[PDB]
């Protein structure tokens, strides 16, 4: 049973995972917004092989994962779990927290994202062959952007996305749901003092996420079916574990 | 896995 003493260090333990894991400062992300792809380099991107732009995406992606794994490190409560569960939950929620944490690098009002150095809008991802899963990611960073999260807010919320006890696949499921609980009072908590608990109710349903995921999975299946060598080849080993079928 | 290898186990 924590004691409001325990939410409120934990609110400041979860954010302080995050900074300290965030990967590049939001102050850099907003700075590059005016730094966008002209029209001939979004012509090379969509000129560009299948297989080298699945490749580029596979890295970019596989290094945010990395720095959602550190936030997992640091996370309190996460390494007092068994080796099973962390592996669990971070299978499951690791593409998750990113897509989360993409908001960040997205523009509402041009509708463009932070890649290789400059901001693009959905078009420069042509070549990939997935304009259905590209519009659906687009369309989800439009809906958390207008929620206008804070750093602290994406913390805890990621925390919550990544400690899920309703994971299948759990050994000790009581101990997670406490953890999960733990965190919920510590968002709860954080949200109330700051007057913004109305966000709950506009946050994603957890199928939404969960859509993304899966079909992420299927289209690399598409594509790794197509291409296994580059996959065997170029891919990060870490991004094949976890998405390859 | 390789997961397990980056959380230290
Ligand atoms: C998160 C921490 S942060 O500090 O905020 C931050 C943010 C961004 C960057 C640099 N930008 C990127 O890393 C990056 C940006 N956009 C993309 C990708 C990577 C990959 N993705 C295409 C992929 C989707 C899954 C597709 C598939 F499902 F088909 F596989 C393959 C293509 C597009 C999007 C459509 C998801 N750095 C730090």
């Amino acid at each position: 049973y924590a004691s409001l003493t325990e939410i409120e260090h934990l609110v400041q333990s979860v954010c302080k995972s995050y900074r300290e894991t965030c990967q590049l400062r939001l102050e850099d992300l907003l700075r590059q917004r005016s730094n966008i792809f002209s029209r001939e380099e979004v012509t090379g991107y969509q000129r560009k092989s299948m297989w080298e732009m699945w490749e580029r995406c596979a890295h970019h992606l596989t290094e945010a994962i990395q720095y959602v794994v550190e936030f997992a490190k640091r996370l309190s409560g996460f390494m007092e779990l068994c080796q099973n569960d962390q592996i669990v939950l971070l299978k499951a929620g690791a593409m998750e927290v990113v897509l989360v944490r993409m908001c960040r690098a997205y523009n509402a009002d041009n509708r463009t994202v932070f890649f290789e150095g400059k901001y693009g809008g959905m078009e420069l991802f042509r070549a990939l062959g997935c304009s259905e899963l590209i519009s659906s990611i687009f369309d989800f960073s439009h809906s958390l952007s207008a929620l206008h999260f804070s750093e602290d807010e994406i913390a805890l919320y990621t925390a919550l996305v990544l400690i899920n006890a309703h994971r299948p696949g759990l050994q000790e499921k009581r101990k997670v749901e406490q953890l999960q609980y733990n965190l919920e009072l510590a968002f709860h908590h954080h949200l109330s003092k700051t007057h913004r608990q109305s966000i709950l109710a506009k946050l994603p349903p957890k199928g939404k996420l969960r859509s993304l995921c899966s079909q992420h999975v299927e289209r690399l299946q598409i594509f790794q079916h197509l291409h296994p060598i580059v996959v065997q080849a170029a891919f990060p080993p870490l991004y094949k574990e976890l998405f390859s079928t | 896995t390789l997961l397990q290898l980056l959380l230290g186990h």
